[PDB]
């Protein structure tokens, strides 16, 4: 008779709760099991983040979690991890691609198997360095998305060089007059951070100032190549795809094989405590906690469906694969990948805003 | 005249009678004073989410009897969901709450990060302890610490020297010895905390074990991390020099009597105002679909509300305007003492040569 483990998880559909539950068991045939057995527990999302914050501690924390996977709903994982880090119960989140989920000093045990959408900066800074665009244009949204590109460009160029920076405010319509700041210099590529709604607008203002064609170069993100931003998009625009950054049931695949090894990795120290049975009269933080944090922190797992698993010092997603994507004559092609590390061109030609730059 | 529902919410062990102890306003308060027993988020939830169900609730009076910072948070977040004022006016939920949301009607009766951080750096001034170092932890509002000394420090003709500045990881085990080794790179006579009360208690202990606790070595904290000052760890060391919340000549039915007001007060004004007040929300768990029909109106009304000629006041991130702080001292004894006084922007403290 094992003692019994469980893993606790936030997803979105029943289907996803049954995928869960055969991915732990999956995780009990291959491991050895004689004395530590996972069980899942599981929950959809709630209407509310009231209801979702009480949902964790009625259905989760009431079954002594070790670990709550968090999936992005069809509402956000804020609640699941404020209310489990309250007692530093580490939170996994598998599509939340939000870089507010980075700030370890209000997202206190978090983890995510995907990387937050600031991270497109290593694939930007790559491309630059492979197409020898040594000056560039960065034109960010004045919110903590924008910031957070900046702030994650700014570090690795500090060879290429960002000639300026230039933040506008969300929602802004009429952007004329920041790109006509952009059109004003030298640099000739520009690279923008916005929201779908916002990168609407910017593309809208720059084809109405002639800055959508021959000589220009457009590199953009995900958030800025969806919905409606794809509607307005100038073509020989470069964007990025997260591969599976979407796929639910792949993350949760992942996710699960992780925290199984880790959980193995932490039953192999000494003195490991059980996380608090239920929220009602419990405040004190579980005291393994931090413990296994670390542990999971510094897992490695090679053969994920995803790809190399392994988190930095913010318990981000490193390792990442993206699709280079480039808009010719209104349809996205997929012009390379970035695999992780480096950047596979494939036999698809890059046609740039125009012809060939 | 039309009643408002105030529920006045107590933790621990108080005296209801002394509380139990006048508005002319256009809108009068019906108090309830309410129990409770646990502190965690549920409890805390369910607990405001069952009230606003029963009563007609237009806003919350909140005083608890611990030291748990994270007692502020929860109430953030029931105030901002379901868009109804929280004042926290004693224990945990008076502790700082930095980045209240955007949405937040929650109130504290308690000095800002800016406001303790400036008394800090008086009571430095007054010694001539111009040479510190800072130390501080993730918890939200460090940056606010640093930033303010910073910010401070530069625009001053005053020969300060910031030797050092720690952020420590209290997020991960301690195996390692990481704090240990960031603590021993401490030369500074004074050391500006900035943490937890349970936070602080791990970091005093490793900076025993370096050596710097004892004589040489002072070292000062914010209001948060004294709490509440009957309950004085055993790794806390002697001579440790504290901001404080005056729970001497402001006490608890005088601060639920200044809640009541702000909430009349506030109340009053936007039905003057407007011919309206905010509708009690019948539910927490319909949040979602009623959100449109719903908004933080009451807050332009309940950050400026005056009463007995009393400033009552708050500011943008919802602390009191102008509190009268205490210093207080870690005394040989194991006893918090009075040492100086915080009034209109001027320190008062007891000695002129600091004892040991
Ligand atoms: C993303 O794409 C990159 C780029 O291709 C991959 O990285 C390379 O992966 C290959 C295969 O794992 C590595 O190949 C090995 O290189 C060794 C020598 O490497 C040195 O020289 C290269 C080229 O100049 C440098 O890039 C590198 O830094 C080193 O300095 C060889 O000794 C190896 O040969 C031995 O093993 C192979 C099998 O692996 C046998 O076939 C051989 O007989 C022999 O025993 C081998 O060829 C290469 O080093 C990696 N390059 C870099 C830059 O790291 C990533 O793996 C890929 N990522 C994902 C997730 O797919
Ligand atoms: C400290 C801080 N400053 C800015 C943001 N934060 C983080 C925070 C935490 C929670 C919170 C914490 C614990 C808990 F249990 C719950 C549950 F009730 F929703 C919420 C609510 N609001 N903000
Ligand atoms: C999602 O992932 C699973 C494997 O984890 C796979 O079976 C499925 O084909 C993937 N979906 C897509 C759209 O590729
Ligand atoms: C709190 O404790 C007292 C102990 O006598 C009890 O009477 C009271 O009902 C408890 N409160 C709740 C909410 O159960
Ligand atoms: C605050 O309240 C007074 C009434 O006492 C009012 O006249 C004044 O305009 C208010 N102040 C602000 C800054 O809104
Ligand atoms: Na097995
Ligand atoms: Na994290
Ligand atoms: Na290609
Ligand atoms: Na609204």
């Amino acid at each position: 008779d094992p003692k019994i483990v469980n893993i606790g998880a936030v997803l979105s559909t029943k289907k996803h709760e049954q995928i869960f539950r055969e991915a732990v068991n999956q995780a009990n045939k291959r491991h050895f099991t004689r004395k530590i057995q996972l069980q899942a527990t599981s929950v959809t999302h709630r209407p509310n983040a009231i209801q979702m914050a009480l949902s964790v501690c009625e259905d989760l924390i009431s079954s002594q979690v070790y670990a709550i996977l968090v999936s992005h709903p069809p509402l956000t994982p804020t609640p699941i991890s404020y209310t489990a880090g309250f007692y530093r119960i580490p939170v996994i989140g598998l599509t939340t691609r939000m870089s507010i989920y980075s700030d370890k000093s209000i997202h206190l045990s978090f983890l995510r198997t995907v990387p937050p959408y600031s991270h497109q900066a290593l694939v930007w800074f790559e491309m630059m360095r492979l197409f020898n665009w040594n000056h560039v244009i960065l034109i960010v949204s004045d919110d903590h998305e924008g910031r957070a590109a900046q702030k994650k460009l700014e570090t690795l160029l500090e060879g290429p060089k960002a000639d300026k920076v230039l933040q506008f405010e969300p929602g802004t319509k009429n952007l004329t007059a920041l790109l006509l700041e952009a059109k004003e210099l030298e640099a000739r590529v520009i690279i923008l951070s916005a929201s779908e709604d916002d990168a609407t607008a910017v593309y809208k203002s720059a084809a109405m100032l002639d800055m959508t064609g021959a000589g220009y170069v457009w590199l953009v993100g995900e958030r800025e190549i969806s919905g409606s931003a794809l509607r307005y998009a100038p073509d020989g625009i470069i964007g990025l795809q997260l591969i599976n950054g979407k796929n639910e049931s792949a993350h949760i695949s992942d996710a699960v094989a992780v925290v199984a090894q880790a959980i193995h990795e932490l039953f192999e120290m000494e003195n490991i405590t059980d996380p608090p049975r239920g929220c009602v009269g419990n405040t004190n933080i579980w005291k393994t906690g931090p413990l296994f944090k670390r542990v999971l922190m510094s897992s490695k797992y090679p053969d994920g469906v995803t790809g190399r698993i392994e988190f930095n010092e913010d318990g981000d997603r490193k390792f990442a694969q993206y699709s280079i994507m480039n808009l010719q004559n209104r349809k996205l092609v997929q012009v390379g990948i970035f695999n992780g590390s480096y950047i596979i061109q494939n036999d698809r030609k890059i046609i740039w805003p125009g012809g060939e730059t | 005249p039309p009643s408002i529902g105030i529920a006045v919410i107590l933790v621990g062990t108080s005296d209801e009678v002394a509380i139990k102890d006048f508005h002319h306003l256009s809108v009068v308060p019906r108090v309830e004073l309410v129990a409770m027993n646990e502190t965690d988020p549920k409890s805390i939830i369910t607990r405001i989410c069952d009230l606003m169900s029963d009563r007609k609730i237009q806003g919350v009076v909140f005083a608890d009897d611990t030291d748990q910072e994270a007692i502020a948070q929860i109430l953030d977040f029931i105030s901002a969901q379901t868009l109804t004022p929280i004042l926290g006016i004693h224990g945990g939920s008076s502790m700082i709450m930095a980045d209240k949301d955007e949405s937040s009607m929650f109130f504290q009766f308690g000095p800002s990060i800016e406001q303790q951080a400036s008394v800090m750096l008086n009571i430095m001034e007054e010694y001539d302890w111009y040479i510190f170092s800072i130390v501080t932890t993730y918890f939200p509002g460090y940056q606010d610490f640093v930033n303010k000394i910073r910010s401070t420090i530069e625009n001053s003709f005053v020969g300060w020297e910031l030797e050092e500045v720690l952020l420590l990881d209290m997020s991960l085990d301690d195996g390692d010895s990481k704090i240990q080794n960031q603590l021993k790179k401490l030369q500074s006579p004074i050391i500006l905390l900035y943490c937890t009360k349970e936070e602080a208690t791990y970091i005093f202990e490793v900076a025993n074990s370096v050596g710097l606790t004892g004589y040489g070595y002072t070292w000062i904290v914010p209001s948060l991390v004294a709490g509440d000052t009957d309950t004085v760890p055993a790794e806390f060391p002697t001579g440790l020099i504290s901001v404080s919340y005056d729970e001497w000549d402001y006490g608890l039915p005088a601060r639920v009597r200044d809640g009541i007001a702000i909430i009349t007060t506030a109340a009053s004004d936007m039905l003057s105002e407007h011919s309206f007040i905010p509708e009690p929300k019948s539910s927490c768990y319909n949040t979602h679909e009623k959100r449109i029909y719903q908004s933080n109106m009451l807050n332009r009304y309940l950050i400026n509300v005056t009463f007995e000629g009393r400033d009552l006041s708050f500011s943008e991130d919802g602390y009191q305007m102008h509190p009268k702080l205490v210093i207080i001292l870690l005394n040989k004894e194991r006893k918090w003492e009075r040492v100086g006084k915080w009034k209109d922007k001027s320190l008062q403290m007891k000695y002129y040569v600091w004892p040991r």
